[PDB]
């Protein structure tokens, strides 16, 4: 990226998800005029963003490769994922940290 | 890494520690700002309502006690006797979606006594399987075709699942139903749906507004209250025609006589002004001539919609009083902060808080205006 | 009769060395005066281990009861058992709160706690001992039991 930022004198580097904004600059060296943040002036709540840490009996889960095959961390997520499923009217979206990690789970959920 | 124990005592009574009139009024005048704007829609008289209630797994939550089948159940009862009270000429029909398919429990048709029978019988049956809105749009489809033309067609589907299972592609019935000038009123129970919000919107001419869901037991009543009014007709949508019928009068005889309607003896009857047959009850299409029988009074009981009394505006404090005393009721204006008097814009006379909500409610004429002497 | 019995807390200690009981406490000018008296037989002096029971009943019959503290997290002398709750289990709402009212002040206060038959006492006390984090030592009425509190 050294020739592009060399090239062209103003560049505009944008994305909805995009932070901390000054580790770009380190990790990729150029310099800022300007950035910024910009908070929504909401309504209303229209996200309600939660970090689950605990199933329902209370067990703490974590994806972590090496206890990936643990039926406690397995079932509990899978308790998860049906009842969210059960409350979602229409569209439910899962993200797995890895491809292999989304293979095994589901093939443990399946027996 | 001292546990919760170690910090503190929460010492409970340290948190607790040792303007209604006004209030009362404003939150009034902010209520009443939603009454303030009230003009003559036109709307129709006459309607055919296909009731379609959701009898399904989803109904065995106990969001609404003792369970939601009862609770929808019971108001429908309500429902009925309410909507056939303020339409009088209008028929109804009743469809439950079970085990995945839409069952007719009542022919459309203009008693509301079959209608609360086969609601009463529904009581028992336990819900079941999936619910299906093609199935019960289909159904209803068909049940409206043989209403006449004039009679506005309208279904209310009262949805409590949050997934369909349909046989066929959804989206061409709602493209049938906008083609038979069908028009849809969803009240979810749970959340909003996509295909049910569309559904609305596409049937309603592009309106929002006919998909509601509750939040509590209490906002259930408002909502099945507020369908039992007839719904205002868009601009472009033209249905004017006249419809023949006739009154006909109460015959008293000694001797009771066979019935044309359900062949059965009655003391007494009406007596139909084309074929002089004779039906139990009113109002009901005739068995013999089909003309619709009704009486003066359930044209009447319609009219207060086509001409709605303006809203009442709160008179200011600073400006003087006509008297002090109700018009209607006399009841004496509380001296109290802000005058708690009504003055009607026609006739300019005050009116209390009780007579306010008794003559936009159940009287239906500002009794200032037929006092007054034109 | 409130204002009496609330202003005598914290005028008298005892703690326990290796294995010497010292009734000792901050102040020099108060202990003296308690010297003073025959029953008993900053200031720290070894009693007779047969006698504390005597002594702790002397005290609640002086104006000044005696106190009993214990900072478990200050001394490190005596060896400390590591163990823990289990991740599965979880503490009761009133569970919770009894146990909290011993280490209100972050320290280990000797006590009753009473709660009714089946409440989980023995959770209770296991939580107590785990929470010290020192040697504890559980005397039982019945063997049967003591077997219960060993599961
Ligand atoms: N937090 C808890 N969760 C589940 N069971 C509990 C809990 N606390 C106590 N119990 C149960 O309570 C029962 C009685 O406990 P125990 O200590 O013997 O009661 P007691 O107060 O009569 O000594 C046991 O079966 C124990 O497993
Ligand atoms: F109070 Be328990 F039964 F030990
Ligand atoms: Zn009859
Ligand atoms: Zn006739
Ligand atoms: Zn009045
Ligand atoms: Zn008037």
């Amino acid at each position: 990226i050294k020739p592009v930022f060399e090239r062209f004198s103003s560049v505009i580097i944008t994305s909805g998800t995009i932070s901390p904004l000054d580790m770009y600059p380190r990790m990729l060296n150029f310099k800022t005029v300007l950035q910024k943040s910009y908070a929504m002036t909401l309504a209303k709540k229209s996200f309600l963003p939660m970090i689950i840490t605990k199933g329902s009996d209370q067990v703490a889960i974590s994806s972590r490769f090496e206890i990936r095959n643990d039926p406690s961390i397995v079932r509990n997520y899978g308790s998860m994922l049906v009842e969210f499923a059960k409350i979602t009217p229409d569209g439910m979206v899962v993200f797995f940290p890895s491809y292999l990690y989304m293979e095994s789970i589901v093939s443990m959920w399946q027996t | 890494g001292g546990y919760a124990w170690e910090d503190e005592i929460k010492r409970s009574w340290d948190l607790v520690k040792v303007a209604s009139l006004v209030a009362s009024i404003v939150e009034a005048r902010k209520k009443r700002t939603a009454k303030k704007n009230i003009t003559p829609y036109q709307r129709g008289i006459i309607r055919s309502l296909i009731l379609t209630l959701d009898c399904s797994e989803a109904m065995l939550e106990k969001d609404l006690r003792p369970n939601r089948h009862a609770m929808i159940i019971q108001y429908a009862i309500d429902f009925v006797h309410e909507f056939f009270d303020q339409n009088p000429i209008s028929q109804m029909g009743i469809i439950i979606m079970r085990n995945g398919l839409a069952q007719l429990v009542s022919q459309v048709s203009g008693n509301p006594q079959d209608h609360i029978d086969a609601l009463k019988s529904i009581r028992k049956q336990e819900p079941k399987g999936n619910p299906s809105l093609q199935n019960a749009l289909e159904m209803a489809r068909g049940l409206l075709l043989p209403v006449p033309a004039h009679c506005t067609r309208e279904v209310l589907i009262v949805f409590g699942s949050l997934s369909t299972t349909d046989p066929g592609d959804i989206h061409q019935t709602i493209d049938s139903l906008v083609s038979e000038k069908i028009r849809v009123k969803v009240l979810g129970l749970s959340a909003q749906v996509a295909i049910c919000k569309e559904l609305c919107k596409a049937t309603n001419y592009g309106d929002e507004s006919f998909y509601k869901i509750l939040l509590d037991e209490t906002h259930l009543k408002e909502l099945f209250n507020e369908a039992v009014t007839p719904l205002p007709v868009n601009k472009i949508n033209k249905g004017f025609t006249l419809v023949k019928m006739g009154f006909p009068t109460r015959i008293f005889e000694d001797t009771p006589t066979f019935c044309s309607c359900h062949s059965k003896l009655v003391y007494g009857g009406y007596f139909c002004p084309n074929c002089h047959s004779k039906v139990c009850s009113l109002p009901t299409v005739c068995p013999c001539c089909d003309l619709m029988l009704i009486l003066s009074t359930h044209l009447a009981r319609s009219y207060h919609h086509l001409m709605p009394l303006k809203t009442f505006a709160e008179v200011p404090t600073t400006e003087k009083f006509r008297s002090e005393d109700c018009f209607s009721c006399q009841s004496r204006f509380p001296i109290l902060l802000t005058s708690s008097r009504y003055r009607c814009e026609d006739c300019k006379q005050e009116f209390c808080v009780d007579c306010d909500v008794f003559i936009h409610e159940i009287l239906h004429n500002c009794p200032g205006c037929e006092s007054k002497p034109v | 009769f409130i204002k009496g019995a609330t202003i005598s807390y914290g005028k008298v200690k005892l703690v326990i060395k290796h294995n010497r009981y010292f009734v000792e406490t901050t102040q020099a000018d108060i202990l003296q005066m308690l010297l003073n008296d025959s029953v008993i037989g900053v200031h720290s002096f070894e009693i007779a281990n047969e006698s504390v029971e005597v002594v702790k009943k002397r005290c609640q019959e002086i104006d000044y009861p005696v106190l009993e503290e214990y900072d478990f997290r200050n001394d490190h002398r005596n060896p400390d058992l590591d163990i823990d709750l289990k991740p599965s289990t979880q503490i009761r709402p009133y569970q919770e709160k009894s146990l909290s009212k011993m280490f209100g002040n972050g320290r280990a206060r000797s006590g009753i706690i009473v709660l009714p038959c089946g409440a989980g006492k023995t959770l209770v006390g296991i939580t107590a001992a785990c929470t010290i984090k020192k040697s504890v030592i559980v005397l039982c009425t019945s063997s049967v039991s003591v077997m219960q509190w060993r599961q």
